């Protein structure tokens, strides 16, 4: 169905869920067949961009991540699979950004994705946009550690079923 | 004639088409330019999903009309 398959957000569904949460029309990115498509203008306006990666003519199912604009020239990459996984696409995406800018991988831990990358991108993704852009920003270590904590607090006490319940609901 | 195809990633791309071209032809034209198999493409004009067998003229797609492309992809 257009928006969610099993528990995986589609390209259509990521648009939908952002619109429902009140973010207007959000533009996403992709890396399809090793080739990125990043609309730098929209990343600027919005402050962030969910990007679907590792798809192509033979792969319908890849990984969602989040590009985040910080203040000044600085940008961030949030991969729900963790820091190491996020390093994989760091160079290719940094080469897509405006001249003179930087890209840093938010250092959250691995083993917490649990098949739910798209959901994480749409919640924790945004809370990290906020944190790195606020009045007294915490450090980039603090940000990563904080996110790791949020992911595991949210899975606690049957968190997995609750999140998947919500992805199911959103499909209707 | 020239039409536009816009994606949810903000790429707009131009195509050269006949009004008698089927929607499936258009997808083949997208496969050639973008490397995306027709398999992966849902196409939409004026909130209508377009059927593979019908032509562009079946939907009144003029010169300079903008179609929307959504890909059947997930993560
Ligand atoms: N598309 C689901 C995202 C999670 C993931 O990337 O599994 C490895």
């Amino acid at each position: 169905p257009k928006y969610v398959e099993g528990v995986e957000l589609t390209q259509e569904g990521m648009h939908a869920i952002f619109a429902r949460m009140g973010y207007g029309d959000i533009t996403s990115g992709s890396i399809y067949n090793g080739v990125p498509t990043i609309d730098t203008g929209a990343l600027n306006r919005q402050g962030f961009m969910p990007v679907l990666t590792g798809v192509g003519p033979h792969r319908d199912s890849g990984h969602w991540i989040m590009l985040i604009k910080g203040p000044g020239n600085q940008y961030y990459l949030f991969d729900p699979l963790g820091k190491t996984s996020g390093e994989g696409y760091q160079n290719i995406l940094a080469a897509q950004l405006p001249m003179g800018s930087t890209l840093s991988v938010i250092p959250n831990g691995s083993g917490l994705n649990m098949g739910l990358c798209g959901y994480w991108v749409a919640s924790a993704g945004l809370r990290a946009h906020q944190a790195l852009n606020q009045h007294n920003p915490p450090t980039l270590l603090n940000v990563g550690q904080t996110i790791t904590n949020e992911m595991r607090n949210e899975l606690d006490h049957d968190g997995y079923r609750k999140i998947t319940g919500w992805l199911r609901a959103v499909a209707d | 004639m020239q039409i536009f195809v816009k994606t949810l990633t903000g790429k707009t791309i131009t195509l050269e088409v006949e009004p008698s071209d089927t929607i499936e032809n258009v997808k083949a034209k997208i496969q050639d330019k973008e490397g995306i198999p027709p398999d992966q493409q849902r196409l939409i004009f004026a909130g209508k999903q377009l059927e593979d067998g019908r032509t562009l003229s079946d939907y009144n797609i003029q010169k300079e009309s903008t179609l929307h492309l959504v890909l059947r992809l997930r993560g």
